[PDB]
């Protein structure tokens, strides 16, 4: 009341007391700037075919108009304006002006991440070996380019990633894209499948792009199973655009000069349909894989969604871990949040044990008819 | 006069186009035969509603 | 007391917030914008104040920009404001408007409560702790800081009520409903998958709190149409697609996702597992009780003659559910209009009967 009336009457006399600068002082914060803009320039963009000799002589096809032979102005350099570049050329003499980035393809340029997503390498402890030797990928060359150099090796180019599903792949990925310090691209698998033919090809083409002019970045391909496995060939003509498609992101990916400062990482849920040249080492080197938590990765796991719940520090976890023996992840998170609601049942701010094992039986024992992990264990 | 008025036919034409939806400050957006969208003023003499 | 003194105030700040030369600013912002004001399209931005637009032929011109609207409301694919004479970058256009939005967002109260639905009162309470009391009363969870639980699948035999479910959170709500039947994610152009999925999704992250209903899912994989590309191996990558929008990357957000299936055993289990969907619940026929609750509400509001027991019609088929339930009780209601009566007799049930179910 106090507060709401004072702050009322505050808030509206510095509101009130300013109306009289409001209307005392009778946009413009640009106006005469955007009028010293009026003697500049429409500046029309166009693409370069070649030049000619002895002088610059430059040939031009604008997009769709025609294609005109021009002159450089005079605020040029006569250097940058090699061929296939798009410049700024005047309306009226048909004059280049400033070379500039080539053509991105829009909707590939949605595909850069642009933040960082909040995931800390605290998340995916009880897997030690991999956030090692991923870590060893991934980071340690855009920072550390001194043992690489020094004793003369090249660190490997490209790490697959692979498991049962919810195993971390995502999680492990969002892990690196925090600490990343490198223009982090996100690639879905799906984000190939166009209508028309050979137009994913293109798309890997900007990505590519995208990638040799920006040094030291990350690209990370997400469910490759769509990019393509398997060139199963028969008098049908079936999947082949897709096929086309896997064979463009090879050939511009490792091979005659190679990549760049670049790494790729690819996760699939069912390693098992690819076709043996991403085999190949020299694109997809380290096999790096996730298992299951065998015991007390889960202990670890329990430690990771526990230490910020309301619980009973006073149970022990190891027992609920022993009851667990082929789980993921994401069922541990299940069993944490279920007996969470368990408690929401009563009304109480502390868990007991009898929740944790309400959220075991509940989780694993009834829904254990579906569990994600009886078939893709075998990778099927 | 009315045929002295010829000087008329002889000056400009006039397009016709389609309205999409108007919006504040009385104007509208058109599209108008082929080509995109240009938002346009109203005359006097026309009510927006 | 602080009626007086807080209206008074917080009117003057009300009266203060409208109060915000000037005129003669508002002619030179006009007087630099044209007339015919032309419409582009953003293909790149440029840092210095001058961008690369497109026109509707496929022109395209570095362009200054008139700044005094935020400029970067816009992005890659985005509708602006250009000029005849110079093609200068006018302003900012707000966005078209909306057949996909229009479409797949339920906008009106959109039939009755939980005062409808028969005898359950268990999957209620799952659906209520999941869905409900999380999002319209969201401080138990900062208590214990759990997050809520993500999805929930309704699943049984057909006619037991899950499209009633739906419809009674979406009566009681505070968040957009978007319903996308799962069946229209069949398309007979190749890669259309997921531009549906993506521009869904897009939808639900952009506008709001928002319930995503995604209905009779598993006719997905058991329905092959003629009308359609290169079946299986398109419709995995739509699967595929829609599995890493629903649980992929990049902060998910305030987005609930309920799914309802017929069968479930036909479903590739990649959906099925925690992290994505939280909440599995069955909806069996019920019982020889609530089913008194199912006539009774279902002839809640009609002139029933008394001269029938529901218990002859509860006895009638073993595994009757609220679809031949409401069947029977429309039907009869079909044969008393035929007649030009008010009143319900027991041969008007029976000629019901023999008509829903032996047919
Ligand atoms: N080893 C783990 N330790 C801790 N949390 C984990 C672990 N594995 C999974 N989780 C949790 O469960 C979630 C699911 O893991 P994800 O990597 O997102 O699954 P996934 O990589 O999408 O698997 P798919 O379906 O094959 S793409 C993670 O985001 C974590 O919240
Ligand atoms: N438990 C119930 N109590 C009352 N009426 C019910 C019940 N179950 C179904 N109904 C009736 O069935 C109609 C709703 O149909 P649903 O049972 O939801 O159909 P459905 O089988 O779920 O369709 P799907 O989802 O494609 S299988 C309502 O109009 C009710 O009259």
């Amino acid at each position: 009341q106090v507060e709401d009336d004072i702050q009322q009457l505050l808030k509206k006399i510095n509101e009130l007391t300013g109306i009289k600068e409001s209307d005392t002082g009778l946009l413009a914060a640009d106006k005469q700037t955007l009028q010293s803009e009026q003697p500049l320039q429409v500046a029309r963009c166009t693409k370069i075919i070649n030049a000619d000799s002895e002088d610059p002589k430059y040939i031009i096809n604008v997009k769709q108009f025609a294609k005109f032979v021009v002159d450089l102005s005079d605020q040029v350099a006569p250097t940058d304006i090699e061929e296939g570049m798009r410049v700024g050329v005047d309306r009226n003499k048909y004059q280049i002006h400033i070379p500039l980035p080539p053509k991105i393809d829009p909707t590939v340029t949605m595909m850069q991440v642009e933040e960082k997503p909040d995931v800390t390498y605290s998340d995916v402890g009880g897997c030690k070996e991999q956030i090692e030797k991923l870590r060893e990928v991934v980071e340690t060359p855009l920072l550390h380019p001194e043992r690489f150099v020094n004793l003369g090796i090249e660190p490997p180019k490209g790490v697959l990633l692979f498991g049962p599903p919810g195993t971390g792949k995502t999680l492990c990925a969002r892990a690196v894209a925090n600490r990343t310090d490198a223009c982090f691209i996100r690639v879905i698998g799906s984000e190939l499948v166009q209508k028309y033919v050979g137009e994913g090809a293109r798309m890997v083409r900007e990505l590519f792009e995208m990638a040799r002019t920006k040094k030291a970045c990350l690209i990370f391909f997400d469910e490759i199973d769509a990019i393509g496995g398997a060139r199963f060939d028969d008098g049908a003509g079936g999947d082949n655009e897709v096929q086309r498609t896997m064979l463009e992101l090879i050939n511009q990916l490792d091979g005659f000069d190679p990549r760049g400062n670049i790494k790729v990482l690819m996760a699939t849920n069912r390693p098992d349909t690819l076709d043996p040249a991403l085999m190949r080492p020299g694109r997809l080197d380290r096999k790096i894989e996730f298992s299951l938590p065998d015991l007390e990765g889960r202990t670890h796991i329990f430690k990771i969604h526990a230490r910020s719940m309301s619980v009973e520090r006073d149970i022990r976890f190891e027992l609920l871990a022993r009851l667990c023996p082929n789980s993921t992840g994401a069922e541990i998170r299940s069993v944490c949040t279920e007996a969470g609601m368990f408690a929401i049942r009563a009304r109480r701010k502390i868990a007991t044990e009898k929740d944790f094992l309400e959220a075991v039986n509940k989780v694993i024992k009834s829904y254990a008819k579906f569990s994600a992990t009886p078939r893709y264990m075998t990778y099927n | 006069l009315l045929r002295e008025e010829l000087q008329l036919l002889q000056e400009q034409g006039s397009y016709v186009g389609e309205v999409v939806r108007a919006m504040d400050k009385k104007k509208v957006l058109v599209k108008v035969h082929p080509e995109g969208k240009f938002v346009v003023d109203v005359d006097k003499n026309i009510d927006i509603n | 007391l602080e009626r007086i003194k807080d209206y008074l105030l917080m009117e003057e700040e009300f009266i203060r917030n409208q109060e915000q030369k000037q005129e003669e600013e508002r002619s030179k912002v006009d007087d630099l914008r044209g007339t015919p004001m032309s419409v582009g399209t953003l293909e790149e931005i440029i840092d210095d104040n001058h961008a690369i637009v497109s026109t509707s032929v496929g022109s395209e011109h570095y362009v200054s920009i008139l700044s005094f609207v935020d400029k970067d409301l816009l992005e890659p694919g985005c509708s602006v404001l250009l000029n005849h004479k110079v093609h200068a970058v006018i302003g900012v256009l707000m966005d078209d408007t909306d057949p996909l939005v229009t479409v797949m967002k339920v906008e009106k109260a959109p039939q009755e409560t939980y005062a409808d639905i028969g005898g359950l009162d268990n999957q209620i309470q799952e659906i209520k702790e999941s869905v409900e009391l999380p999002l319209t009363h969201p401080e138990y969870y900062e208590e214990m800081g759990i997050k809520p639980p993500k999805g929930v699948i309704l699943y049984g035999p057909p006619g037991t009520g899950k499209t009633l479910l739906a419809k009674a959170v979406a009566n009681q709500t505070s968040a957009t409903f978007l319903r996308v039947v799962g069946s229209e994610l069949i398309q007979k152009y190749l890669g259309d998958g997921p531009k549906l999925v993506r521009e869904l999704f897009r939808v639900a992250e952009e506008h709001a709190p928002s319930i995503v209903f995604i209905d009779e899912i598993d006719a997905i994989g058991t329905k092959r149409y003629d009308s359609n590309s290169g079946g299986e191996r398109e419709i995995q990558r739509t699967m595929l697609e829609l599995l890493n929008q629903l649980d992929g990357f990049d902060s998910r957000g305030d987005v609930k996702v309920i799914m309802a299936t017929n069968r479930i055993e036909t479903l590739d289990p990649a959906l099925i597992r925690p992290g994505r969907i939280d909440r599995k619940i069955e909806f069996p026929l019920p019982d020889e009780k609530t089913k008194k609750r199912i006539f009774q509400i279902h002839t809640s509001r009609m002139t029933l003659a008394d001269d029938v027991t529901l218990d002859d019609l509860i006895m009638a088929k073993d595994d009757l559910s609220g679809a031949d339930i409401k069947a029977i009780c429309t039907e009869a209601g079909l044969m008393a209009l035929r007649e030009r009566r008010m009143k319900v007799t027991n041969e008007d049930f029976k000629k019901s009967k023999e008509n829903v179910l032996y047919k």
